[PDB]
RNA sequence: AGGGGAUCGAAGAUGAUCAGAUACCGUCGUAGUCUUAACCAUAAACUAUGCCGACUAGGGAUCGGGUGGUGUUUUUCUUAUGACCCACUCGGCACCUUACGAGAAAUCAAAGUCUUUGGGUUCUGGGGGGAGUAUGGUCGCAAGGCUGAAACUUAAAGGAAUUG
RNA sequence: GGAUAGUGGCCUACCAUGGUUUCAACGGGUAACGGGGAAUAAGGGUUCGAUUCCGGAGAGGGAGCCUGAGAAACGGCUACCA
């Protein structure tokens, strides 16, 4: 119930079953389950989003579960996963964002406060992403290569 | 944040021994924790005690006994000599005829007592009594 | 309330509790055996879904996401799982 | 809680934290700077020898109604001016003009002692006999 | 690197003779010296062609004393590295640590390898320079977490 | 004198110093 | 913000005026256009056309053929090798 | 600096009281008050309570969110809403009673879990003045800000409550 | 390469642009010779240590040097300064 940059005290999560097996209810095998995760990778879509749709159209509740690996993982193994962690190409499109509006009109001073709490944001991430060598080490980010990689 | 787990697990029991409680829930367990509860169990100091499994973390549920008074952890887990252990024994347990500094030696994890007995010593990690 | 049985108790106390605050935590949403009123194909749907689920062989809106638990439409009817 | 660092190698933390305030205390502070050498009449010395200049009668303070009979020493160390007080009754007559005088601490940490007001310091020998002998007659001044 | 004797004089092993008479010409016989203290020549040192008068396997200082292991700071000198040793000394005042830290410069022999990050052991040797008393003898994680940097299963 | 007005008084007595300082270089 | 960019166009024209006659202000020069830099990079806003310009200058200085002057003459080099790391002089060229 | 220019209004102009009143009150009234760029970085910027953790005691309310109600009305015939009623839960401003603990108390549900003294951490103070002064740096166009003494002097200054 | 008894930027010629630092370098002060220890004393410390032992340095201030195994000696020299 910490927050990073806020005042804030939410518990406000996922709270994942006890059980370490597949459902007693789950009829599909894991080789459809995997298939599936990679044509709707091949599709485009981030980790997350393949989670949160294979949970609701249909019975995978969490696919680690039930194949035995993570979503990340499995497109790593196949060669889908993105050259940027996706958490941190979506805060940099935050940033990207809210960079825009800032250009666009230059008074607002709460949007530019929101910036330096996101680039601080960047900055941690990107540092520990280094400290796995997940990017390589020059990896650096200041104003334009947000550009380049948002596009 | 959470540093020091058996911090939090001291300061629960306490608290609900002071408070008059029976039982606590230890809500982060953690394997130091548990040696700390065995060796308070081994000397009354404690009831009898059962640890939860939930793949994330476990808890500990305490059933004391009111005998015990005060525990309490030495956050900085200390570095004594063979020496020194007596100067902390005067230092934090009330009387040299009971009171246990808990402290870790190569040995494992132990009283002051058997740590003597055994002529070891380590990181202090608590005082019970 | 000096003695009670933190180990064992009471159900309706447990189902009482926040989630994530329970002696051991356990998700109280669930999963549902929903049939859409046009065919007689059966669909997994969860309960809390956040996207708009549709029936694979027709466009159809099985369940109407809001805040919380999802909402079901009119015509389609749900077995929990 | 207690709001200094406490973990094993936090040793320079509370190293520097202890210097560092250890420049509150007056006789730390004192003692570092070498106040007693620099600025003090003594020269962080208990006695000094001096030239008598003239003689003063200070008046006390509030609630003490009588005259401090003090004397002004040039000191001869160093050449600073300071008055001084002379005890007992018939003592200022015993001191001459323009004679040796030692003088010593006023026995309150160099600080104005009682009621005599700006007054640092003791006479305890005029004229290399002592003030104390001469007040009870054990001794005649050298009159030299 | 490929220097072979670029310098103004030539750059030859003190008193290690090549007959040119002699009708073999199997390259030039190559002084080398293991080093004791159970550490093992590189086959840098003796296949190789530098000179290094200061190299403790193929020149003349040797190695005795202090063994101390420490971690790269600085490569970017000529032949010789800024080696930073970390340490707690304990301060008995709190019965605490401060973690401290010293540069030791030594002296690396062409035959070894070494880049910023690594980890080496180095000994203590004569006097080479006004601050180098060390030269390396092994170095450990060279490419530790260099080995890969491409990823495709 | 209130603090206010003791720290008014020295402002103005820092300010006329500042002018004679000026005067003077 | 600009007065940053001022001085150090100020300091760019110093430079190639004490350039003309070499090092014997070009040094100090340098060392005040270094913390001019630093403290341009503290703030959000750095790296001016005028920084790469006194440096493209100090290293002409530095490069032409030329006694306090010696140690002057060396530890220009020195700096303006240290600030030639920069790609900018590409820019410059 | 540039655009505004109503009210209000430091300075001032005055009209009265007063022993004196360039003060309180009454009329006007420049700068500011409002703006656009650039500075300034200080307030009793106060909850005079640093932040992040865990625990310790009950009570309703209140705001937002989520749960259930064969709940109440609604009305579109009725579902579905919405708005309410009941119960719970998460998070927030607070509030009420109490101490079993705390404090020198006034009081605090944190200022508790502190001689039975140790969860992690930054920043301050060491009697009152002298004084946030001198000097030296640094920022600032300036006002001033940040940093910041000592000589000397003093036996108290001060907090909380009690009776007059 | 020179020089040394010898290692060594100790010095020279040429070349490279490096060395240290917020884990406090560098600079300033020390009424600082360092240490063995002294006073103080619940435990922890605080201050002092010119002074009987061990090292270091100096013989007014600096410099240079003969002699001999050992000296940049000083109750040995040479020179300047006071
Ligand atoms: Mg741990
Ligand atoms: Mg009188
Ligand atoms: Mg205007
Ligand atoms: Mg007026
Ligand atoms: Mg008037
Ligand atoms: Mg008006
Ligand atoms: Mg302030
Ligand atoms: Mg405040
Ligand atoms: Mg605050
Ligand atoms: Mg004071
Ligand atoms: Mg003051
Ligand atoms: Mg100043
Ligand atoms: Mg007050
Ligand atoms: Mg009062
Ligand atoms: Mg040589
Ligand atoms: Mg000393
Ligand atoms: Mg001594
Ligand atoms: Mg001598
Ligand atoms: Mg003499
Ligand atoms: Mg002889
Ligand atoms: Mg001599
Ligand atoms: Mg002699
Ligand atoms: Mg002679
Ligand atoms: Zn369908």
């Amino acid at each position: 119930m910490g927050r990073m940059h806020s005042k804030g005290k939410g518990m406000s999560s996922s709270a994942i079953p006890y059980s370490r097996n597949a459902p007693a209810w789950f009829k599909g095998s894991s080789d459809g389950v995997v298939e599936q995760i990679i044509k709707y990778a091949r599709k485009g879509l981030t980790p997350s989003q393949i989670g949160v749709l294979l949970r609701d159209a249909h019975g995978v509740t969490q696919a680690k579960v039930i194949t035995g690996n993570k979503i990340l993982r499995i497109l790593k193994s196949n060669g889908l996963a993105p050259e940027i962690p996706e958490d941190l190409y979506f805060l940099i499109k935050k940033a990207v964002s809210v960079r825009k509006h800032l250009e666009r009109n230059r008074k607002d001073k709460d949007a530019k406060f929101r910036l330096i709490l996101i680039e601080s944001r960047i900055h941690r991430l990107a540092r520990y992403y280094r400290t796995v060598s997940v990017l390589p080490p020059n990896w650096k980010y200041e104003s334009a290569t947000a550009s380049a990689l948002v596009n | 944040t959470r540093t020091s787990v058996l911090a939090d697990a001291l300061n629960a029991i306490n608290n609900a021994e002071k408070t008059g409680k029976r039982q606590v829930l230890i809500r982060p367990s953690s394997k130091v924790i548990i040696k700390f509860l065995q060796v308070m169990q081994k000397h009354g100091y404690i009831g009898e005690f059962e640890y939860i499994d939930d793949h994330r973390s476990g808890k500990i549920v305490v059933q004391l006994n009111g005998r015990l008074n005060k525990c309490g952890v030495i956050s900085p887990r200390f570095n004594v000599k063979i020496a020194d252990v007596e100067k902390w024994t005067a230092n934090l347990l009330p009387a040299r005829q009971f009171g246990y500094v808990i402290l870790t030696t190569s040995a494992g994890i132990m009283d002051h007592e058997e740590a003597h007995r055994k002529h070891v010593s380590g990181k202090i990690l608590g005082f019970v009594y | 309330v000096l003695v009670q049985d933190l180990l064992h108790p009471t159900a309706a106390s447990e189902a009482r509790k926040h989630k994530l605050k329970t002696l051991v935590q356990s998700p109280r949403s669930h999963f549902l055996d929903v049939k859409c009123p046009g065919c007689l194909n059966i669909t997994t749907v969860f309960s809390h879904a956040q996207t708009a689920v549709t029936c694979e062989s027709c466009s159809t809106v099985l369940c109407t996401p809001t805040g919380g638990k999802a909402k079901l439409s009119e015509g389609t009817s749900f077995r929990r799982k | 809680g207690k709001g200094k660092p406490r973990g094993l190698n936090s040793a320079r933390k509370l190293r520097v934290h202890r210097r560092n305030n250890r420049w509150a205390e007056t006789t730390y502070k004192k003692r570092l700077l070498g106040t007693a050498f620099k600025s003090s009449p003594f020269g962080g010395s208990s006695h000094a020898k001096g030239i008598v200049l003239e003689k003063i009668g200070i008046e006390s303070k509030q609630p003490n109604s009588a005259i401090r009979k003090c004397v002004r020493v040039q000191l001869i160390k160093n050449g600073k001016k300071v008055t001084a007080f002379v005890p007992n009754d018939g003592c200022l007559n015993f001191v001459d003009e323009n004679d040796e005088v030692l003088l010593a601490g006023f026995g309150r940490k160099g600080k104005a002692k009682g009621d005599i007001p700006g007054v640092r310091f003791k006479v305890v020998k005029v004229s290399g006999v002592s003030l104390l002998a001469l007040w009870k007659e054990k001794k005649e001044k050298p009159r030299s | 690197e490929l220097t072979v004797q670029s310098e103004r004089a030539f750059q030859k092993q003190p008193h290690i003779f090549t007959n040119p008479k002699a009708k073999a010409n199997r390259k030039t016989k190559r002084w080398y010296k293991n080093v004791g203290l159970g550490f093992k020549t590189p086959k840098t040192a003796i296949e190789g062609s530098y000179i290094d008068k200061k190299c403790p396997f193929t020149g003349l200082v040797s190695i005795r004393g202090k063994i101390l292991t420490g971690t790269v700071v600085s490569t970017r000198m000529h032949r010789t590295i800024v080696i930073r040793r970390d340490y707690l000394h304990y301060v008995p005042k709190y019965n605490r640590y401060e973690k401290r830290h010293k540069n030791v410069p030594a002296h690396v022999s062409p035959a070894f390898r070494v880049q910023v990050g690594d980890i080496v052991t180095v000994g203590q040797c004569r006097p080479i320079s006004k601050t180098v008393r060390f030269n390396v003898l092994k170095v450990a994680s060279a490419t530790g977490k260099a080995n890969k940097q491409f990823a495709k299963f | 004198m209130r603090a206010k007005w003791r720290k008014k008084r020295t402002r103005r007595l820092k300010r006329k110093r500042r002018k004679v300082r000026a005067r003077s270089k | 913000k600009e007065k940053l960019l001022d001085e150090m166009q100020d300091v760019y024209n110093k430079i190639s005026q004490a350039e003309n006659s070499d090092w014997l202000t070009i040094s100090n020069e340098f060392d005040l256009i270094s913390r001019l830099l630093v403290r341009a990079q503290q703030q959000n806003w750095g790296t001016p056309n005028i920084f790469i310009k006194v440096v493209a200058q100090v290293e002409d200085a530095v490069n032409n053929t030329q006694k306090a002057v010696a140690r002057a003459y060396n530890t220009t080099k020195q700096r303006v090798k240290k600030v030639s790391r920069e790609n900018e002089d590409s820019m410059a060229k």
